[PDB]
């Protein structure tokens, strides 16, 4: 999981 | 002192990059994480999750080079993709050193701490940004904290910047408790  | 604890716990979450780097903003980084509540820093330890700060885009290192070309979750029409962006959070942690002031490539408060509130989100409250409670919470107060289209489209980006006006510095604290108080109190019960 990724987010900016 | 608890700053002290927070930094020794830090010192077995941060990884430096490898070759030259601006040492002193990277220990300039370190410091502001210290900030954040002991408790998730423990966790994140104990979840073996790194917070490694970089010298070079993030999709120059081989975990993240299957990001190149792609286009982040609200970054649609920015002409931007991964390879622009100084800090992804989430299950990892990775942030360009000297990006870290609201401005450098992003509108964060600060990079890390917004990078590391994705972490927390994810790792240790197992997505509460996405539960009922904060939902709540969020259509409320999430066009309160600026960028209308982002924060108060996304609650996990909603949850990453508050969090990290929470916990940067006294200024950024005492904004959050004015604009989005009910979040604030969100934030104070679960470190409590
Ligand atoms: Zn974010």
């Amino acid at each position: 999981e990724v987010n900016p | 002192t608890t700053i002290q604890q927070n930094k020794d716990t830090l010192s077995q979450i941060v990884v430096f990059p490898t070759g030259n780097y601006d040492k002193n903003e990277a220990n300039a980084m370190v410091n502001r994480l210290a900030n954040i509540d002991g408790k998730y820093l423990n966790a994140l330890k104990q979840n073996n999750l790194k917070i490694k700060l970089l010298s070079g885009k993030l999709t120059d290192e081989k975990e993240y080079a299957y990001l190149k070309g792609v286009v982040p979750k609200g970054w649609e029409g920015t002409g931007k993709t991964w390879d622009d962006v100084p800090g992804l959070g989430g299950s990892t942690v990775a942030l360009r050193i000297g990006f870290s002031n609201k401005g450098k490539g992003h509108d964060a408060i600060n990079l890390e701490l917004h990078a590391t509130a994705h972490a927390i989100d994810h790792i240790v409250l197992n997505d509460i940004s996405k539960s009922a409670q904060f939902k709540q919470i969020f259509a409320k107060e999430g066009r309160s904290l600026g960028n209308v289209n982002y924060l108060g489209v996304y609650p996990e980006e909603f949850f990453a910047e508050s969090f990290a006006y929470y916990y940067l510095n006294q200024d950024t604290n005492s904004k959050l408790k004015s604009a989005c108080p009910q979040t604030y109190s969100f934030l104070q019960n679960l470190a409590k």
